[PDB]
């Protein structure tokens, strides 16, 4: 029921005595096949000096800023051995924590078919999760592949996506169209339909 | 190469946010530490009902952030980079129907510093009611992201409008959609 974190490492400045100055620091788990990599990195401003990666399983300077960084934290066994026992560790553990809720999300998407504002038929996927989905244009059973265009999928920033996909029609009375949502979340496909007249 | 990426990412600096201690889940912020109100703020209900996070863990770290901060001023003579400009886009989170409701989502992307000013304006006019806000958002490429909501009932008559002021715009920015 708890997450992990790992302490960032200090830069010590020693003893000695608009404007705007950031200092950017990450703890990066790349989950793949039951494999972690773990990537810490340290950001002056927009620029990343120094990093550990545990594929290199050592600190390494990025650009010249981070040279006094590789030489003094490489000396420390105890922060060599403690930043190769990450991916085992924290990575590992929040990985398996956060499982159910992130990677075994599911949210069901929200299907509208409504004409545009070269006739144009919008189909609006709304509140998903996760971001893969395929959507499918029909009319009247037949799959429509030319004269469609698919936005990018968008973040919502609220955990859910959405997508818009519309096609080039050509409407006559009694023309059915469908658009057809297969997503992770859903069983059985989602089709909403739009009846020309 | 990963099948998913989980990242704590924190941030500290000289302007307001003076810092900033969040994780994330394939891009999607799922808890911060609140350096303000001292403790962890979930996204959903559902992930602080299922997990914890110690607000000291976050505390501590920005607390570490902001001496190599102090360090990295000096070491770098005082070095101020450059004002990144943001990208700002207008979007609703459900398709527009007049008299239904709806969110309007303002999307501020690829700027630096994560300082920034942001106003929804209807018709001309100042709003402060139905108005929510995401963290600074840090990118993989150094640069921030954030998104402005604001929950609306369409009206043919009402006109939004989302401003953004950051150092590196010398005129505000100011974004549409209906
Ligand atoms: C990891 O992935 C490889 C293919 O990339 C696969 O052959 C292997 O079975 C996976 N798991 C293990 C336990 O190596
Ligand atoms: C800071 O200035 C000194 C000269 O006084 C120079 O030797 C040093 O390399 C400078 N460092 C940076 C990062 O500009
Ligand atoms: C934000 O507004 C305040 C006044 O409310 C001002 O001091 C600041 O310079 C503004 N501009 C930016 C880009 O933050
Ligand atoms: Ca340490």
């Amino acid at each position: 029921q708890a997450f992990w974190i790992d302490l960032f490492e200090t830069i010590g400045g020693g003893s000695l005595v608009p404007e705007n100055y950031l200092f950017q620091g990450r703890q990066e788990c790349y989950a793949f096949n039951g494999t972690q990599r773990f990537l810490e990195r340290y950001i002056y401003n927009r620029e990343e000096f120094v990093r550990f990666d545990s594929d290199v399983g050592e600190f390494r300077a990025v650009t010249e800023l981070g040279r006094p960084d590789e030489e003094y934290w490489n000396s420390q066994k105890d922060i060599l051995e403690e930043k190769r026992a990450v991916p085992d560790r924290m990575c590992r553990h929040n990985y398996e924590l956060g499982g159910p809720m992130t990677l075994q999300r599911r949210v069901q998407p929200r299907v509208n078919v409504s004409p545009s504002k070269h006739n144009l038929l919008v189909c609006h996927v709304t509140d998903f999760y996760p971001g893969s989905i395929q959507v499918r244009w029909f009319l009247n059973g037949q799959e429509e592949t030319a004269g469609v265009v698919s936005t990018n999928l968008i973040r919502n920033g609220d955990w859910t996506f959405q997508i818009l996909v519309m096609l080039e029609m050509t409407p006559q009375q009694g023309d059915v169209y469908t658009c057809q949502v297969e997503h992770t979340s859903l069983d059985s496909p989602v089709t909403v339909e739009w009846k020309a007249q | 190469k990963a099948d998913h990426v989980s990242t704590y990412a924190a941030f500290v600096q000289t302007h307001r946010p003076t810092g900033e201690f969040m994780f994330e889940f394939d891009e999607d912020e799922m808890f911060y530490v609140d350096l303000d109100k001292k403790e962890t703020v979930w996204h959903l209900e559902e992930f602080g009902q299922a997990f914890s996070f110690e607000a000291q863990g976050g505390l501590a770290n920005i607390a570490i952030l902001n001496n190599n901060l102090n360090t990295l001023i000096q070491r770098s003579n005082h070095t101020q980079a450059t004002n990144d400009p943001p990208e700002v886009t207008v979007f609703p989170k459900e398709p527009v129907e007049l008299g239904q409701p709806n969110t309007l989502i303002c999307h501020i992307d690829k700027f630096f510093p994560p300082v920034l000013n942001v106003t929804w304006l209807c018709n001309g006019e100042l709003v402060t009611e139905g108005v929510a806000e995401s963290l600074f958002l840090p990118r993989t490429d150094y640069s921030f992201h954030k998104f402005h909501y604001l929950t609306f009932v369409p009206s043919a008559e009402d006109f939004y409008d989302c401003r953004v002021e950051h150092w590196g715009l010398d005129q505000p920015l100011l974004k549409h959609w209906e």
